[PDB]
RNA sequence: CCCUAACUGGAGUCCGGUGAAGCUUACAUUCUAGUGCACAGUCUAGAGACCUCUAGGGGGAAGUGAAGACCCCGUGGAGC
RNA sequence: UGGGGCCCCGAAAAUUGACGGGGCUCAAGUCGACCACCGAUACCACGGAGUACCGCAAGGUAAUCUCGUAGGAAGGCGUUGUGUUCGGGUCGAAGCAGGGCUGUGAAGUCCUGUGGACCGUUCACAAACGAAAAUCCUGGUAAUAGUAGCAGCAAAGCAGG
RNA sequence: AGCUUGUAGUCCGUAAGGGAGACAACCCAGCCCGUGGUUAAGGUCCCCAAGUGUCGACUAAGUGUUAAUACUAAAGGGCGU
RNA sequence: CCCGAGAAGGGAGGUGCAAAGUGCCUGAAACCUGAUAGUGAUGGAACGAUACGGCAUGAAAGGAUCUCUGGCAUGAAGGAAUCAUUCGCGAGGAUGUAGUACGAAUGUCACUGCCAGUGUCGUAUCUUACGUUUUGAAGAACGGGCCAGGGAGUGUAUCUU
């Protein structure tokens, strides 16, 4: 169960990665709205604009709106997940918006190294504001 | 029914022969398994392109004497003893039974095969095939 | 002339087959070494001196 | 033709009987971009994709038919 | 005011898409240095094979040998038959399907099943002597496919026995 | 001009293996077989083995994350820093 | 003798060492039908090479100090961990411990009954088929639907080595 509020998207889903492709472990990552960016606002929301439309209807790339499904999906970018290692660690990850009714109470931990104070700069966006813009409803 | 005589460099070498030959290719022809009109047997790549005869590590291993067994213990059989293919009960007399072993001919009857067998028996020769 | 006494000729192109001799009357192939009947492509000979 | 509609008979669709042919190295559920002899379903990186069947018209397979009939070359021909 | 580093505007293209992708902001970018690790068939070592030359032979040397198209040279495997040596076979030959063993390999030999009459080998010698391909040739047979056709020019059949 | 025509060297053609995403000829490397070890090029956040490595600065533009290159936009300007 | 409308055909039954059972010797592959093993309706493709596992087989031809699991001796190349000292802004380095413990392999003693192999499937790395024309081929260049058999340096005369 890590607690993804204030880490960076791409550091807490890089360890996540790892952490799973260590491969033993169920991974929750709860508060999955209130991750960090970096970045402009402006970038930010431009970069993922353009990906969100992006591909076909019959093929393309269907980018997901809700924060927890773009965490989920920022981990299965770090992942051999076509493979069976990959299928395994994507199949042993969940991803939460807000904390669900059977994680309350439960024992977290959050990655040092992925803390978005060590950042030094006041230009970033959370994930959840990018959901919401993309428009979505979580 | 008796002790293979082989000194241990013979069977060092023995056992060298026994790992490197359990490592050895097939040494299949190319392209042998897409069609069935293609045998097992090696024949030598021959086009300019062909990815084997330029020796690519992902399509196979080249016929080669690198692979080549060692040459004290080569022709041996996996038991270890000599093998002296027997046609008749007159290439019994010329061969002793301290390191070889014989193997009778596949066209032999059983009229002669049960004599060789005796023969073989009696004299001491190792015999690799036979029945019970 | 084993094989060579026909007087068959080839179809050109433009009919999908192979360009061998074939016979006038039928799409048989004739009188090549490669065709069914046809010539032994180098034979031996009778006036060979094999002493 | 604006602008297509309805109806008739024969096909087609479905059913019983009979019953061929043409493309085909292999695999093949694809889509994008790059690379590659500079026009890739098979390579590289991503994105999608449960399988099977029926009907549909033809986007693609640089679809099939065919040793290009245009241009050049051949110390190749023919006719004039 | 001059000389520099990075960045910015200048900066518009046609299927959705390319830092290889995710993503990354005192960096996971750029610059000046540094440390430790990863990572080849290279290098080292061990055991083995082949080759080159030398040695009568055992054997000796090779950091100064081991990739390879056109091509030259050498040595071998296989089919059919002749001379010659030695043979196998109804107590089951050849051939055929699968498998074990040997050999770098060509291939050889062996075992299981079927078969019903011939088949090899030593030393030499000959060839109508080895196929994966020629829009190759002959034969057999698929996929298409239970599909097209069995309609257009004369739409012809129904009841009873 | 990934144009055409030369010259010196080295390559592909006829060149494996390792690495650049893929890459005829770019880097290591020229290569008999098996095992062990250590390195070359290049890399060490994940995909991917090894650094969320150290020191001193820069960049705020997702610029960049592209040795060579047919694969990478200029002149001009900036009281951007 | 039975079924069948049946001089078809099928079963039962018999002749025959053997159905070899009327283009009938052996009876391949392509192609087709059924069974067995593995996998299978979440899945990525030159169909394979290498290593490791699951399932099935492993009777013959393969192993019986062979297969599995450990101790001891000698151990090439390489070479720690931990601890102490000292240096370094730091990551870390040097020195000693220590060329120590270990380390491919070569022997020996216990221990065990499987292993080599075969079929299929999965996981990890690598490979865009073959021949040809090509400077360059996986090519959207040419050839092949598949299988079997046939299919290409031969003789005379003359010159040269
Ligand atoms: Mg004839
Ligand atoms: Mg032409
Ligand atoms: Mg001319
Ligand atoms: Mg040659
Ligand atoms: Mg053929
Ligand atoms: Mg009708
Ligand atoms: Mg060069
Ligand atoms: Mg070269
Ligand atoms: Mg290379
Ligand atoms: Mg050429
Ligand atoms: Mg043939």
């Amino acid at each position: 169960v890590i607690d993804a509020k204030g880490l960076i998207l791409g550091r807490l889903a890089s360890s996540v990665a790892k952490q799973l492709l260590s491969g033993d472990e169920k991974v929750y990552i709860i508060n999955a709205e209130q991750a960090i960016i970096s970045g402009s606002r402006a970038a930010t929301l431009r970069e993922y604009r353009e990906t969100r439309e992006r591909g076909a209807t019959e093929f393309g790339p269907y980018f997901p709106k809700r924060p927890d499904r773009i965490l989920k999906r920022t981990i299965r970018g770090m992942l051999p997940y076509k493979r069976a290692r990959g299928r395994d660690a994507m199949s042993r990850l969940k991803v939460y918006v807000g904390v669900p009714y059977e994680l309350k109470g439960a024992e977290t931990v959050t990655i040092p190294d992925a803390d978005m104070r060590l950042l030094s700069s006041s230009r970033y966006v959370e994930l959840g504001e990018v959901s919401q813009k993309m428009g979505s409803k979580f | 029914v008796s002790t293979l005589d082989m000194d241990p460099e013979s069977r060092r070498l023995f056992n060298v022969r026994k790992v490197q030959k359990g490592k050895k290719p097939q040494f299949k022809r190319t392209c042998s398994h897409k069609f069935k009109r293609l045998d097992d047997n090696w024949r030598r790549p021959r086009g300019s392109q062909g990815k084997q005869r330029r020796k690519y590590v992902s399509k196979g291993a080249l016929v080669q004497v690198g692979y080549g067994s060692p040459a004290a213990v080569k022709g041996l059989h996996p038991s270890g003893y000599s093998d002296v293919l027997i046609s008749s009960i007159a290439e019994l007399e010329l061969v002793d039974p301290s390191y070889e072993a014989i193997r009778i001919a596949g066209t032999i009857g059983a009229q002669k095969k049960a004599l060789i067998l005796a023969k073989a028996e009696e004299a001491g020769i190792k015999v690799l095939n036979s029945g019970r | 002339y084993s094989g060579m006494e026909t007087s068959a000729r080839g179809w050109g192109s433009g009919r999908g087959v192979s360009h061998v001799p074939r016979l006038v009357n039928s799409s048989r192939a004739a009188r090549v070494p490669h065709a069914k009947g046809g010539r032994r492509a180098h034979p031996p000979k009778p006036e060979a001196d094999r002493s």
